[PDB]
């Protein structure tokens, strides 16, 4: 579960 | 009253806030793991100290998120002209509601998830009708939305369908995107592909 990176 | 932000200002501020949040979110996950480990393993004073900490961290997070959402709803998404910005702010609304749902309880959890899904759906309708399938704001929406599904809504089915769709629409359009435009998007696509191959 990897959400949009900074 | 209203406020409009250039793309670059938007990104600056968004990055800054995500820095803060993510620090607090990861800290929260760690405190909870310690909490569960001790809670299964007994201990008087220590469990009190940990619970009080987790509570304080939840408080900070909810305060920051709620302030973020109140400025979004009050000043930014009313003022949004372009379609990329509309999608941007509605996706942000989804993100901060989702982080609310990440630790929220019972009916507060239910309200947060509902608001997040409304916001992501709004972003989606605009992204379909105004943004190329390779647009990074659209690929970010797709990724965070499918994650929303899988983790919060616990619909692997629907998360994976959303991720695959977004990936393949991109892959399709890819042979027809510029150089300085394609290097601005590869990393989101690979993240959607990674999440997907994970979810099987």
């Amino acid at each position: 579960a990897n959400t949009e990176p900074i | 009253m209203d406020v409009e932000l250039t793309v670059e200002e938007r990104n600056l501020l968004s990055v800054a806030y995500k820095n803060v949040i993510g620090a607090r979110r990861a800290s929260w996950r760690i405190i909870s793991s310690i909490e569960q480990k001790e809670e299964n393993k007994g201990g008087e004073d220590k469990l009190k100290m940990i619970r009080e900490y987790r509570q304080m961290v939840e408080t900070e997070l909810k305060l920051i998120c709620c302030d973020i959402l109140d400025v979004l709803d009050k000043h930014l998404i009313p003022a949004a002209n372009t379609g990329e910005s509309k999608v941007f702010y509605y996706k942000m609304k989804g993100d901060y509601h989702r982080y609310l749902a990440e630790f929220a309880t019972g009916n507060d959890r239910k309200e947060a998830a509902e608001n997040s899904l409304v916001a992501y759906k709004a972003a989606s309708d605009i992204a379909m009708t105004e943004l190329p399938p390779t647009h990074p704001i659209r690929l970010g929406l797709a990724l965070n939305f499918s994650v929303f599904y899988y983790e919060i809504l616990n619909s692997p089915d629907r998360a994976c369908r959303l991720a695959k769709a977004a990936f393949d629409d991109a892959i399709a359009e890819l042979d027809t995107l510029s150089e300085e435009s394609y290097k601005d998007s590869t990393l989101i696509m690979q993240l959607l592909r990674d999440n997907l191959t994970l979810w099987t």
